[PDB]
């Protein structure tokens, strides 16, 4: 194959779809939101170990 | 090679202190703040900002200069400093500025010399 | 009654188009079709015998992609087809090739719809014209445009939300020499000109919203709400109203001085909010703090002449002008000597509605501060030496000569942008 | 709705010509039958830039195959995407140019030009609006250079404001193919200076070079080289093809990027290019796509742009990027690497960001610089014309099929003007 | 009505903070979520001083968090009530200054202290009537020291008038944790000499020692140090939140305390402090709450008040108490231990009496004591400062700071100078 | 935030990187493949999109076989295939070899690799260099990467974990030469060094592990547990946090004198565990033992400068505190005179983890002791008249003179060790 095609399983793959979304803002807001959860629930973590 | 450290420690420059004439024009002229250390007094750039000021009233406003530690203003300070300074014509040192916002010593002690002889009649500070 | 004609041109001018009628939308209530589930529509929409409201809008541009975007978008049944209009050819970043070849057809049947546009509405406060100072479609073709809105209309206010370029960071190479032809070109056109920059904007959303990585669609949300605010009252009701007429009498204290630093606040996000007061006071301090400014331009190296102010929500006198004393006795805050009062504050009871899906919350109170300064000078200062530094060597002067340019036009410029400087030194001098 | 004239020429460019077509209708979901089977709107949005409508679903490539021999065409033809060009749209001869520049520019490619600039008509009068013209063809081969040079000057009297854009296949430094690729280069260069609005140097070497460091390829065929450029010539143009969040079209990019008209040479990459063994290990983020575009070894120019200094750069991101990323990216680059740029202009880089990467890809990013690192390039060309010309050695075959010797002159003198020139502002201060 | 902004600096002074927040919470009735539980009306009646409303029912810590590492303030966010304080108020670096007064004076710090500024002045302003400033921080590290010290000059250049209160932990005497203590020690106590209208001095080795005598516990973590630090903290100015029969706020307490301007060092004690065991034994009464104010074991300093000649002593008493019984034991106090109070001054004590006991304890009484004892203390730091500024070890980490040599020197003299005093009113004789 | 970069140079650089990336992926979770089933990992590894977590490491050697030797087993898959860095020719024992002739196109490309290692990291705490002073590749091409290191990166800390020949045991013949010529080279580059023996770390092993065969993965685990406990304070949280920053600056007293002997404690074999207490005393008194030293060299002849202690596991600082205080009243451990306090203690909640397969026990407490003292001059006297008495008959010069050498080198090397004697003495007399 084309040694510019990635191969499957890989950081730089993306299907046809998530192609053409066209859609940054969203994307990251969302990825905001769920950075937001994980670092509460990782403080919640915490704050039960001590 | 002669080396003159204590195991790699290199004491700093000691340069030598303002001139007599250059305090006492500093001490004449009103300021707010005080020459205690010309390297922590002079880096931030205010104590220049109010003596450019006390010399050129229109021109220089306190409130576009900020007493701040940042290099961000002081770079600020000492850039719209240098800009009046073309504009004017008065010679400000750029390797003399840098030196002074990274507190290089003897950097201020050479630029308030140098602003002494701009302002003050060019009283030539007395050397050797 | 109090209709205003929005007007974008090229990329920038229709992606911020988006925003704005995305908030405009929202704010009244009208799905993206054009009809709702009074007459504060009027200023934005003309509602038809159906029901449905169309925009009194004019997207645009030289590039086809940008409009199509829009026509095959949520907004493909608000809009009228004929009032998105697209070019054939883009104008490649050249203002030659935007404002004296490709225009010319462009420009004629802009004017044509913007007559149309005009004779439906009873009152018209004005134009809101949203380009791109930096780029051949929204220099070029935008200062034609303006120019002939200037012949034919005459005395209608033409506010420009004009973007230019940033000190260091920027995205173009010609973008000194098309920014300083369309600010000559503007300089006698626009009757109030706002400075945007994408630089400071980026650096609003990276610090106050937490957005790592800021997009154009925030800064067009930014933009977008910035003129909702100043657009408020002529839509919604509130003590001290201000028109479109009376930014002018209140801002701009001589018709050559009309640049604009613009400023909204709070900016903060959905988790940051609900944690501090957001007193009036304390949204007045964070409108006048340096960094909120909207342009790389920092206020403390001039003097304010004129601050305006819009306040949104819940917003009493009593807090607006304890606000507006407490900055006058700061100190860093400095005046013009020959402006006692210099402050022009209106309130309106509608808060700043909220786009889902954006990082803004919901905040009960807004500000937004666009201000004369004669610090303005100094982003002019930059273009002035970015300009000069490629012109010493002729570079990519050939590209704009092609297009029916001459050398004598680039030095006309130069020689205005540098009169410019000195009537901002000396409205700033005593 | 802004079309593009494709052109191959020789067998180098049709074998380019061949990849190339066969990435485009892969990322427009076009099978080798030419039906559509891409399942987005976006592909079909804007498929008439590079195609034609036929009867049924079919689409036509608007490219057009030259060559003086039908071997090249019949290999392509037979290839697995031969079946999409229309038949008519293969222009050949009968006897190939013998690696004869004069050959296949005065006497064998007089004959043939009739037939090409008659296919390149009927194609253009079809476009709505035509941005221009893209020819791919190897400098340093008879056939390709011939009618590569030939059918540019053509175009460029029929169609002078139309965008011209080329791709050239320089000949390598250090291993060359044929004896005759400096006489050859050095007649094709001069044309090139003159008609050519913007032209795109690449070279096998730093195609092998790049291909065995950063892909980590041992053997390259010549379809991995030609994959490659087919990744760039597809990337420089996705911007007129796809929505952009910051789109700029070709002539955007010309503007942006030539100071003054005879500076319109340039040096290409594409990114990211990976090796199979360190997919999963690498993570493309905006600041590693810019790590690897401005690397030297990632240009596919042999010459380097560290010996010289980085007149213009305008690259072509694709993908859902951030723009305050992409643009802080660059200006650091700018700000690190002073030394490198242009000193009287502030900004040395043209910043394009489309919404659509290619296919496979998350993010992507095409580089194109104009520096005046080219220099030490055409002066190797030039040091090899000179050494040969000076014994006049295989000047005879040029000499029989008809241009003065004087012409090899002029063309020396011009490539001499034109390196002059890029170290003019190589080492020009600012004021 | 009379607000206070605390600020915490350093790792030591977050962790301090966040207790102390925790406690101030816990008195007030304030879940870590921002929502009052208290069912008291005084508790809602000066929140103010500490707390902000917010847009719901929610109370916002008057609190500045400052640090260069991130990784502390993640753990405040992390602890107990990491929820209560603004995001905006956690100011943080990228590099922590490795305990090193001149990286987080002079290289490190002066970034950050713009935005340390900013969010102060922004917290002041919506201030209605500011008592002042409160930093809690320790002695002997480099961004806790050098950060705070830094800012503790801004503050007194901004508002000079307002009160400055300081909670410095002060490297302890026997075991030191860092090789650099006495350097920062040294340069820290030059500047709070100078700026700092009112500091009070805590050791970790004297709150290890009371609480494995007096609270008899076997293992006490940092966490217990805080606590009392916290219930110090709290007790000063509890008088401030609650009504007094004789109440007294922080400026009152200072003119009290403070005889001339540069002796304003104080230790601080906190009763009663009892063992699990023996707090059914011990009888809650003013004279044993007295007992065990003057034992010199009730000290959180080092320096015991035997050695010296207590200057002045404040003494805050909260629960219901006769003012004649409390009156009655600070005059008996006196005359028992006149020995160890300075002559020239006719009555040494500050009582004053709040009406609001610490949930769960019937009485309280916090102790503010300016003696001569602390000079014992700057001798020390003085003596280890000298030992190692002869040989000049560790200089070199300030030195490439661009830190004067000189600059230790004038410290060293600001600190023997302050001995000099202490000495000189200890053996000061009337008339 | 706090990403540390690890550069493993030659046999035995790469052989004590294997154990120490065995030790990070069993401490943070990693199964060998390369993900596991926060942010604690950020200092050792790189996360990508695919949630694979990747090592900021570099494996650096002119040997193919070591290499390769990693490529086959079971941390194939972990490592970056190009962060594997191979060479043709060994440097067979040569520092010129090394250093001049080979190491110059390898250093060119470990340089390009770190240079993309440290623009994928926001933070860099520093480096962490680990080569074999005694062998051409990690002695010559190790010193030539601290070199560059030194002149690019500037002022971040690296600190080199370097192995030098034991006093009276070792495997070379030119082992003193290339040594002393590695020394001379790095006494100026790196910022903490870090001495070990394999005389001591064996024994070690024979007298605590009662192995009585120990071998070098013996050895590279204990390192490993160092390495690890050490880097402790980056990953996980604890009372008195310890920084890389703060290393430098409180062991540090002059830069010339920043060698450090490391010990680990408890060494005890799980046979021999839960069978005393291990107590935090009893941990430290262990710590302090001059034969839990791992470099040959008596602690006794000289006197600590400085100690810093890092504690894993169950500890309190009354603990710590109590033991350094019976450390202190202890009269055999000296201090020098102008170093009053000496000690820099930190703690972690983080227990060490047992490396399945190895002879360490799980102990819920451990000690980390990194001492700058004048003793770790003995060591260099011994290397300086090895090296001088083959240096008089010039054995085996021949060797270093063909690769690109001369008379002069060797001579300042043996100059400048002879002026770090000095230095040691007179950082030792009062
Ligand atoms: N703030 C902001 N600026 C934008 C945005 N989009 C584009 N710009 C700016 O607009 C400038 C160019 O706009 P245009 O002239 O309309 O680009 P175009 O549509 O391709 O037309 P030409 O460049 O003239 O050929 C760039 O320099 C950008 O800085 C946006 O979404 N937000
Ligand atoms: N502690 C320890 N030391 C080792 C280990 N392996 C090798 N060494 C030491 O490393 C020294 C030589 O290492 P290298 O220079 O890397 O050997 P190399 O990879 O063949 O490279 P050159 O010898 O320079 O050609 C020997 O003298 C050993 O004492 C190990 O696993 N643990
Ligand atoms: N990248 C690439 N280069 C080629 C290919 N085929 C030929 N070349 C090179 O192109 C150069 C010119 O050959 P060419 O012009 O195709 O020969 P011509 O058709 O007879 O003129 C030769 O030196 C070849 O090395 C190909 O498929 N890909
Ligand atoms: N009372 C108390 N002292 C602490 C705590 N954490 C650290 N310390 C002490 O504070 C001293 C200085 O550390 P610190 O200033 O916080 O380090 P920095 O944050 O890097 O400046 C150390 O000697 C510690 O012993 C704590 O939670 N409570």
């Amino acid at each position: 194959g084309n040694p510019v095609m990635p191969a499957r399983n890989a950081p730089a793959f993306c299907d046809e779809y998530d192609r053409f979304n066209r859609d940054v803002a969203g994307e990251m807001n969302a990825k905001k939101q769920q950075n937001l959860q994980k670092k509460e629930e990782v403080y919640a973590v915490k704050r039960a170990e001590q | 090679q002669e080396d003159t450290t204590l195991f790699g420690y290199e004491s700093p420059p000691d340069t030598p202190a303002l001139h007599r004439d250059v305090l006492k024009w500093v001490q004449g002229l009103d300021l707010s703040q005080s020459l205690k250390n010309c390297r922590r007094d002079v880096a931030n750039g205010f104590l220049v900002a109010e003596i450019f000021s006390r010399y050129f009233p229109a021109d220089i406003q306190m409130h576009s200069f900020a007493n701040a530690a940042s290099s961000h203003f002081k770079r600020d300070n000492w850039t719209q400093l240098q800009a009046f300074c073309g504009r004017q014509g008065i010679n400000l040192p750029g390797d003399l500025v840098e030196g002074c916002v990274q507190g290089v010593h003897g950097a201020a002690i050479a630029l308030l010399e140098h602003l002494y002889e701009a302002f003050t009649g060019k009283k030539v500070p007395r050397l050797k | 009654m109090r209709e205003v004609i929005s007007i974008h041109i090229g990329q920038a001018g229709i992606q911020v188009g988006n925003a704005c009628w995305e908030l405009y939308c929202l704010e009244h209530g009208i799905q993206p079709d054009g009809q709702m589930p009074d007459d504060a529509f009027n200023t934005f929409f003309s509602e038809t015998g159906a029901g449905k409201h169309v925009p009194r809008c004019i997207f645009l541009d030289l590039e086809p992609t940008v409009v199509d975007e829009v026509r095959t978008g949520t907004y493909r049944q608000l809009f009228h087809p004929e009032q998105l209009i697209s070019g054939k050819e883009d104008a490649a970043n050249n203002f030659a090739r935007g404002h004296y070849t490709i225009g010319k057809e462009i420009v004629d049947l802009a004017l044509d719809r913007i007559r149309k546009l005009a004779d439906n509405c009873t009152g018209l406060q004005g134009f809101l014209v949203f380009n791109a100072v930096g780029g051949g479609t929204g220099s070029g073709l935008g200062s034609l445009l303006l120019e002939r809105l200037s012949v034919d209309y005459g005395k209608k206010s033409k506010l420009g939300f004009t973007v230019y370029p940033s000190p260091q960071v920027s995205t173009a190479v010609v973008e000194p020499y098309n920014s300083v032809l369309s600010t000559h070109s503007l300089l006698e056109h626009t009757d109030v000109a706002v400075m945007l920059d994408n630089e400071a904007i980026y650096d609003i959303c990276r610090r106050s919203l937490d957005i790592e990585r800021p997009t154009y669609t925030n800064l067009n949300r930014l933009i977008a709400q910035v003129i909702s605010s100043l657009t408020a009252s002529l839509r919604f009701d509130g003590a001290l109203n201000v028109d479109i007429t009376e930014f002018q009498t209140n801002l701009v204290p001589y018709p050559r001085i009309h640049f604009m630093l613009s400023s909204y606040a709070p900016i903060i996000s959905a988790e940051k909010a609900y944690h501090e007061q957001l007193s009036v006071a304390e949204i007045t301090n964070a409108a006048f703090e340096p960094a909120s400014m909207m342009v790389k331009c920092d206020p403390r190296h001039g003097k304010y002449m004129a601050c305006c102010l819009m306040y949104r929500g819940d917003v009493v006198p009593k807090d607006v002008n304890a606000s507006v004393a407490t900055i006058k006795t700061k100190r860093t805050i400095q005046f013009v000597d020959w402006c006692p009062t210099g402050f022009k504050c209106g309130i309106n009871y509608q808060p700043p509605t909220v786009v889902p899906g954006g990082d803004l919350a919901k905040v009960q109170r807004a500000v937004c501060m666009i201000s004369n300064s004669t610090a303005i000078g100094e982003i002019f200062s930059r273009l002035d030496h970015k300009f000069d530094l490629m012109y010493a060597k002729r570079a990519f002067v050939h590209w704009y000569v092609g297009e029916g340019m001459e050398e004598g036009e680039f030095s006309e410029a130069r020689e205005d942008l540098a009169a410019l400087e000195k009537d901002f030194e000396e409205v700033g001098a005593e | 709705m802004r079309e593009i004239v494709h052109i191959q020429g020789g067998q180098c460019g049709n074998q380019i010509g061949a990849k190339f077509w066969e990435v485009v209708s892969d990322e427009h979901g076009i099978d080798p039958t030419g039906t559509y089977h891409g399942d987005s709107d976006l592909q079909l949005e804007r498929i008439n830039v590079y195609f034609n409508e036929a009867t049924g679903g079919r689409y036509v490539p608007r490219a057009i195959l030259m060559d003086l021999e039908p071997g090249t065409m019949d290999s392509v033809r037979s290839g697995p995407y031969g079946q999409i060009f229309r038949p008519d749209n293969f222009v050949f001869g009968q006897t190939g140019a013998g690696n004869n520049w004069a050959k296949g520019h005065y006497t064998e490619g007089a004959e043939l030009i009739d037939s090409v600039l008659d296919v390149v008509r009927k194609e253009a009068e079809s476009c709505d609006c035509l941005q221009g013209f893209q020819v791919c063809h190897s400098l340093g081969g008879g056939t390709g250079s011939g009618m590569g040079t030939l059918l540019i000057s053509k175009i460029r009297e029929e169609y002078p404001d139309r965008m011209m854009l080329t791709f050239s296949v320089v000949p390598s430094p250090k291993v060359s193919d044929t004896v005759v690729e400096p006489y050859n280069a050095t007649l094709s260069v001069h044309q090139l200076v003159e008609n050519a609005d913007e032209c795109m140097v690449l070279d096998n070497e730093a195609l092998y070079d790049i291909c065995f460091r950063t892909l980590k390829l041992t053997t390259p065929t010549f379809g991995d080289l030609n994959h490659l450029i087919s990744a760039v010539m597809s990337g420089i143009t996705c911007c007129l093809r796809f929505p952009g969040q910051l789109n700029a079209d070709l002539r955007k990019l010309a503007v942006n990027l030539i100071p003054f008209p005879r500076l319109h040479f340039f040096m290409v990459g594409f990114t990211p290019l990976t090796s199979r063994g360190s997919q999963q290990y690498r993570a493309l983020t905006v600041p590693e796509l810019t790590q690897q575009m401005w690397d030297a070894k990632n240009m596919m120019c042999a010459a380097d742009p560290r010996h010289g200094r980085y007149l213009t750069a305008s690259a072509l991101f694709r993908g859902r990027m951030s723009t305050k990323e992409v643009d802080e990216q660059m200006l650091n680059v700018q700000n690190k690497n002073s030394s490198y740029f242009v000193e009287w202009i502030p900004n040395n880089v043209k910043s394009s960001v489309c919404d659509i990467p290619p296919k496979g890809l998350k993010m992507s990013a095409t580089f194109i610089g104009n520096s005046t690192a080219i220099q030490e390039m055409f002066k190797r060309v030039s040091e090899q014309f000179t050494a040969m010309f000076r014994r006049k050695a295989f000047l005879h075959w040029y000499t029989g099929e008809g241009m003065d010797e004087m012409e090899f002159t002029e063309a020396e003198s011009n490539m001499n003007d034109l390196v002059s020139e890029y170290q003019q502002y190589q080492d020009a201060s600012a004021e």
